[PDB]
């Protein structure tokens, strides 16, 4: 009832600003009589936001709830195709509204194929090569922010339609299919460079197994080989062919084949072929054996090869797996310490702790806070850990993921814990929770330990973990292993250097001590002349060096480190020795008392568009409508106009400014040279009896802002403005043109918009599960306002330290945000105060103001905005969110930045007639916004309070049998940047030249770079572009004329000599910094290519110049 | 590692930084038990540093065990910037990697930097006659070589056997310098056979803006040989500059 009555809340402040919006949308001033943008309930209502019909919500609820989408898609298609619905005409209307409705159900509303990703759909013949009929799919423009697994989906969908309707397949001619290669192979060597680049065999085989032919109008202005072919409209490049049919499903082949197995369509074998060719791939050691199993595994090595080619090619170390610290979650979290310090979303988290750095002083110290970070950041000299990172069990990775094996956490050990107590003295200890003073008081009683310890303990193992001696005392006597945090990670190396290692610390100074019959050492005093210590600080040993002593190198490793340290060496007593197929571990575990656990076995990782005001180049140079409106630039492009029957105003305002009565459209005849008003147009049915044409709204005339101008700063009285421009060219359908109030009070609010009339600000989301109000900086006064009254423990919201769990409407902007969707929320109440005459409604004045207000989250290709509610701020630059906010089938189609609005501001300035007809960017329009999202108050809302930190053993213990994170039976069982990424390049890149030990080995990541200034170089070098003083946008032919013959001006020409001799020393120096072969020709090719166009011997090769050194060298060896 | 010197007055030291900063942009001074030296060239291949700065120069000397450290021109040049000569300089460098530099004078400015890892590859100059040194002064060669160089870029040196000569040519802007024993402006001539070489004023001009006005300059140089200018310090310390000759017109 809680959330509940939050979501009642939720309803009564939306109807609040629906009322708000009929009081001041009633005036006229807008587009629009009433609320145009409708609330949806659930999934049906989504659907039906594309292309509806408007109806089939009650059949959405009724039978996808009980069958499936998949049988209630098909079920649905039936509706249409048996006329159900109503009569809509030929088949081809009926196909259409089956795919793109079947396609909303499907989908559940996410993408927006049927809005701006299919153009059309219509039913062809095969007359060339049977003559049978066949579906075709026309595709628009925007389709690759669609998704490659829906683009598929949708040619399924006609299997069916062709199914129903009584179509046949479509035949490929060879001619077709040698087109399409031909389109894959210029679409993919350079327009995009695709990931899997498909083969002529199976688009030509996979082509014919199509059932129905998809195409679309042209895309890209890429001309083919292949033209006038028959079946095919236009001889362009269809970049929604390339994407929908290798992207679509030779991408998705490996879920394709469960979609069809999952719905029940026979004839897709082809498919299933093509899954079965991707098929064609005592003295020993269990760890030795597990990490051989871990190689045998194809998972690391291909993503590792993905990565090595998605990167920098072999510099990082084979022998240690880089990358985050493998910690699985529940269904990406970074420590923030190493981010600016130093592919996925790097999600930032403060509850993890932090890796070790190494010091510059030789001292290794551990990082475990950002507090220590800027402390010890002016020291560091690499970074050997990297830190740690939650990866979800569901992480949707396809193509055959198998699941590596979990790390050896601090929580799975204290299962390990109440596990041996409860087989071993039988005392029932609940982990992950605090237990009762009788189990515990017996526990510690037999344990020899503080009650309150191991409530501390229970309550958080990451925080509290014991020291050495008494995790040496507990494992010597109920056999366990040793504490993962004191664990060093001893398979890193060959045991020859541990073996001569022990040998090293039997002569070092080593003191012992004895605690509860505890022969543990305090201090181990060690110089480094005998052995090196690149081991140690593989092992991430924080030690101390002492150079003071007239000795070079005497390195002391004190307590706790020194008992951790000689404690697999079973304090010197039993020899190590290099045995093969046995590991380190493996060994000291074969003759030692305590026990050990592999900890590290895993390792993973503009536009300035202000009014929508057609100005065109009388603008001058930046489109300035106030230097056109002051200097008297008409404007000759496409604008319509109203008329007003009453008074007889003619303009593009909306309300008469001389009388008080609204004015209606204006229709223009384009045919004759009359105008309609909008009532006698709709009288004619908007067709002038004379000529039979359509009479279009808008027409191509004359623009004097000087007299549009000043009739609209007296409206609202304002005359404090700054600059104001507009657009080149209205891209709607209609062309309507905007009031210019709103512009007037936007240059006075410091606000922009974009052309669907809202004000969107892109920001970065993440998925988080639970955080406590330190973190956030929320008191518990303000969480009690909120609404919150209780935690997942039952316990009243009273302690201010405490795990809460987040809401499902609730959102965390920056101050970005708050500042700017607060000056947002000022041009809202200042456009009601003096444009609308209604009180405000927002009344915030600080950005602490603006939480309890509603918000509107709309995602690329969507149709639907989830109406959100800021609750906080933070520091960084991105926003959280929630899994219930940001649900996880919208994460999969690449969808990260998300556009913010605000409620009352799509509700008073989004209008319909601003769409557009042609093109449309990543999202179309917030045509429908999303309010109730009832997480099954009944069945999921008892699930989501148990998902704090729920580690079972199954999943620890069932991890070594090379499982996928695909079987969530083993859950289930338990269930029931050239500023800053420039200089990150610049730093990393000599961290990984620290990393291979001064072995350079050649590679394409700055080559990447140098390679457009080589060809950019040469290739402007012979162009040589004469351009005036007075005329810019006049070239002058490549062969020089001594002057501009249209000016008296100097021709100034562009051979690119002058321009890219700032980004040579960038690299140069580095590239001049190592002497590396196959490398010099191009450094010294282009430079010396520069001396001997623009025309000082040196005495020698001292500036490192591999020149004159390398070739003395080849010479007196010869 | 650790050290500590103590050198009086800090505008002599900023005059060398002033210098090595115009001529060079990375440097890391070497520390050696007999002084402070650097042997290095510009990154842009125009001269060739080498600084040789004794003990005796300094006042205190404190030595634990020879290494070496990199110093930024920059950021050293701005901390004696305005630098009083009457102060005392004070280098210290402990355990870790910092510099320590300690004013004591009209108010004790404790100073600390970090000293990078420069990869600086030590090489040295070979030895051969060159037959042609000259010691003239410093003050000379700065109203010669600011002179010439608005007329010309590239400068003419000629030495004969008690004859010196620098001329240089133009369109229509010609200019010499010559200059002998019984001069003023010309310490002493070792020249042994007749000698003659061209190289660039222009390195020049910023080669001789560090140098000073009474401070003896000894130039040695041949015909194909380059130009080496060399001068000394409180008597004793030595600053050589070597640059190759003009292979151009
Ligand atoms: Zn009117
Ligand atoms: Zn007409
Ligand atoms: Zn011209």
């Amino acid at each position: 009832p809680e959330m509940k009555a939050y979501f009642e809340s939720l309803q009564r402040e939306i109807d609040r600003a629906y009322a708000i919006a009929r009081k001041a949308r009633a005036q006229g001033k807008d587009p629009s009589f009433d609320v145009e943008v409708p609330q949806a309930t659930d999934m049906a209502g989504r659907v039906e936001s594309l292309v509806g019909p408007p109806g089939v919500a009650e059949r959405i609820r009724e039978l996808v709830k009980e069958y499936g989408k998949e049988i209630a898609a098909l079920k649905v298609v039936d509706e249409i195709i048996e006329g159900k619905f109503g009569d809509l005409g030929s088949k081809e209307k009926y196909a259409e509204q089956a795919v793109r409705t079947a396609l909303a159900i499907l989908t559940e509303g996410i993408v927006s194929a049927p809005l701006e990703g299919i153009a059309d759909v219509k039913i062809k013949r095969n007359e060339w090569a049977d003559g049978s009929e066949y579906l075709a799919l026309y595709y628009a423009g925007p389709i690759r922010s669609s998704g490659g697994t829906a683009q598929a989906l949708s040619v399924l969908v006609g299997d069916y339609v062709r199914r129903k309707l009584g179509l046949d397949r479509f035949k490929p001619s060879d001619e077709h299919i040698e087109r399409m290669v031909e389109e894959v192979d210029l679409y993919h060597r350079a327009v995009t460079r695709l990931q899997y680049h498909p083969e002529a065999d199976e688009v030509r085989l996979a082509m014919r197994n199509i059932p129905i032919e998809i195409t679309g109008e042209e895309t890209d202005k890429v001309e083919v080989s292949h033209r006038n072919v028959p079946g095919v409209e236009t001889n362009h490049l269809r970049g929604g062919a390339i994407l929908v049919l290798a992207e679509g499903v030779l991408q998705k082949a490996k879920k394709l084949v469960k979609y069809i197995d999952k719905m029940g369509i026979e004839g897709w074998d082809w498919i299933k072929e093509f899954v079965e060719a991707k098929e064609k791939g005592v003295e020993k050691g269990f760890y030795y054996e597990l990490y051989e199993k871990f190689r045998a595994n194809i998972a690391p090595n291909k993503k590792y090869t993905k990565e090595i080619i998605g990167g920098r090619p072999l510099f990082a170390e084979p022998s240690t797996n880089g990358g985050f610290r493998l910690r699985y979650g529940r269904s990406w979290s970074v420590n923030p310490a190493t981010m600016l310090i130093l592919g996925c979303i790097v999600t930032p988290a403060t509850t993890v702790e932090g890796p070790i750095v190494r010091l510059k002083n030789g001292s290794v110290v551990r990082v475990d806070d950002y507090e220590t970070a800027l402390k010890v950041r002016n020291e560091v000299d690499e970074i050997l850990y990297v830190g740690d990172a939650l990866v979800n069990f569901g992480d949707f990775v396809e193509n055959n993921q198998t699941l590596l094996p979990a790390n050896y956490v601090e929580e799975w050990w204290v299962q390990e814990l109440v596990q041996a107590i409860k087989d071993l003295y039988e005392v029932e200890l609940q982990p992950f929770a605090e237990n009762d003073r009788e189990a515990v008081e017996e526990a510690a009683e037999y344990l020899e330990v503080d009650p309150d310890f191991l409530w501390n303990l229970l309550k958080d193992p990451l925080r509290v973990k014991p020291d050495v001696e008494t995790a040496i005392h507990l494992s010597t006597v109920l056999d366990i292993p040793f504490h993962p945090y004191y664990t060093l990670y001893w398979n890193t190396l060959q045991p020859e250097e541990v073996e001569e290692l022990q040998k090293a610390l039997l002569g070092a100074q080593i003191e012992w001590a004895e605690f509860r019959k505890n022969r543990f050492a305090k201090k181990v005093v060690l110089e480094n002349d005998k052995n090196i210590k690149r081991y140690l600080e593989l092992l991430g040993l924080p030690h101390r060096l002492e150079r003071v002593e007239k000795k070079r190198k005497v390195i002391v490793v004190e307590y706790p480190w020194s008992a951790a340290l000689l404690t697999p060496l079973g304090n010197l007593e039993w020899e190590f020795k290099a045995k093969p197929f046995y590991t380190v571990i493996d060994i000291i575990n074969e003759n030692n008392r305590i026990k050990l656990r592999d900890r590290g076995i895993s390792w993973i990782g503009k536009p300035p568009v202000q009014v929508l005001f057609p100005i065109g180049l009388a603008g001058g140079q930046s489109r300035d409508i106030k230097k056109a409106a002051e200097e008297g630039k008409t404007a000759r492009v496409e604008i319509a106009f109203f008329k007003c029957p009453k008074c007889g105003h003619v303009g593009p305002e909306h309300l008469c400014p001389v009388c008080g009565t609204r004015k209606e459209l204006l229709w223009h005849c384009p045919k004759c040279g009359a105008d309609y008003p909008e009532s006698d147009a709709k009288d004619f049915n908007y067709r002038c009896p004379k000529c039979d044409v359509e009479l279009k709204p808008y027409a191509e005339r004359e623009i004097k802002p000087a007299d549009l101008l000043r009739q609209a700063m007296d409206n609202v009285k304002v005359y404090g403005i700054d600059r104001l421009k507009g657009v080149k060219g209205m891209t709607s359908g209609y062309k309507m043109a905007e009031p210019l109030e709103k512009g007037l009070l936007r240059v006075k609010n410091d606000v922009y918009v974009f052309k669907d009339g809202t004000i969107r600000f892109d920001a970065t989301d993440a998925p988080i599960t639970h955080f406590k109000p330190k973190e956030i900086g929320t008191s518990v006064e303000k969480l009690r306002e909120l609404g919150y009254t209780h935690d997942f423990e039952g316990k009243p919201l009273e302690r201010d330290d405490q795990i809460l769990e987040l809401k499902v409407q609730d959102v965390i902007l920056p101050y970005e945000a708050g500042r700017y969707l607060l000056k947002v929320a000022r041009f809202i109440d200042d456009l009601l105060e003096k444009f609308y005459g209604l009180p405000r409604f927002y009344n915030a004045e600080k950005m602490e103001d603006l939480v309890g207000h509603l918000v509107i989250g709309l995602a690329p290709h969507t149709s639907a905005g989830i109406i959100g509610r800021i609750i906080g701020f933070s520091d960084v630059l991105v926003g959280y969110a929630h899994p219930y906010y940001h649900a996880a089938k919208r994460r999969n189609c690449d969808g990260d930045e998300d556009a913010v609005m605000l409620l009352l501001d799509a509700l008073l300035n989004f209008s319909k007639y601003y769409l557009p007809e042609k093109r449309g960017g990543k999202m179309d329009a917030p045509l429908v916004v999303t309010t109730r999202l009832d997480p099954r108050e009944v069945d999921s809302e008892v699930h989501n309070m148990d998902v704090v930190r729920y580690y079972p053993l199954e999943f620890y213990k069932a991890t070594y049998e090379l499982k996928s994170p695909k079987e969530v039976k083993v859950i289930e069982r338990v269930e029931d940047g050239d500023m800053e990424e420039k200089v990150a390049r610049q730093l990393a890149l000599a961290e990984r030249i620290r990393a291979v030990d001064e072995h350079h080995v050649a590679e394409t990541i700055i080559n990447s770079h140098l390679v457009p200034d080589l060809r950019g170089n040469l290739r402007s070098f012979t162009r040589q572009e004469f351009r005036c003083v007075k005329c810019n946008t006049k070239y002058r032919r490549p062969p020089l004329t001594g002057k501009c013959p249209k000016c008296g001006g100097k021709i100034v020409l562009t051979v690119s000599k002058g321009a890219i001799e700032k980004y040579l020393p960038t690299a140069k120096m580095l590239v001049t910094k190592y002497r590396v072969k196959d490398y010099t020709r191009q450094r010294i090719c282009i430079t010396e290519k520069d001396i001997k166009t623009l025309f000082q011997r040196t005495l020698m090769g001292f500036s490192a110049d591999i020149c004159e050194k390398m070739v003395k060298e080849r010479t007196g060896h010869s | 590692m650790p050290f500590e010197v103590v050198f009086d007055g800090a505008k002599e030291f900023a005059d060398l930084i002033a210098t090595a900063s115009n001529l060079i942009d990375e440097a890391a001074f070497k520390f050696t038990e007999e002084g402070i030296s650097m042997r290095a060239m510009d990154p842009s291949r125009v001269v060739l540093i080498d600084l040789n700065l004794p003990e005796s120069i300094f006042s205190k000397y404190e030595v634990e065990e020879p290494e070496t450290i990199g110093i930024n021109m920059d950021q050293f040049k701005k901390i004696l910037k305005r630098g009083k000569a009457k102060d005392t300089l004070i280098l210290r460098k402990g355990d870790e990697n910092f510099l320590e530099i300690t004013f004591e004078g009209t108010a004790k400015r404790t100073f600390r930097l970090p000293l990078i890892d420069v990869e600086e590859l030590e090489l040295e100059l070979p030895e051969l006659p060159f037959t042609a040194k000259v010691v003239l002064l410093g003050e000379v060669l700065k109203e010669g070589i600011k002179d010439a160089s608005l007329v010309s870029d590239a400068i003419k040196f000629i030495a004969k056997e008690n004859e010196f000569t620098m001329k240089a040519e133009g369109e229509t802007n010609e200019v010499e310098i010559r200059l002998t024993l019984e001069d003023e402006g010309l310490l002493d001539l070792e020249v042994e056979e007749e000698t003659k070489s061209a190289y660039g004023i222009r390195y020049l001009s910023d080669m001789v803006k560090g140098i000073g006005k009474a401070d003896e300059v000894i130039l040695r140089f041949g015909n194909e040989m380059p130009l080496q200018m060399e001068y000394m310090i409180r008597d004793e310390g030595r600053l050589t500059f070597l640059l190759a000759p003009r292979v151009e017109e």
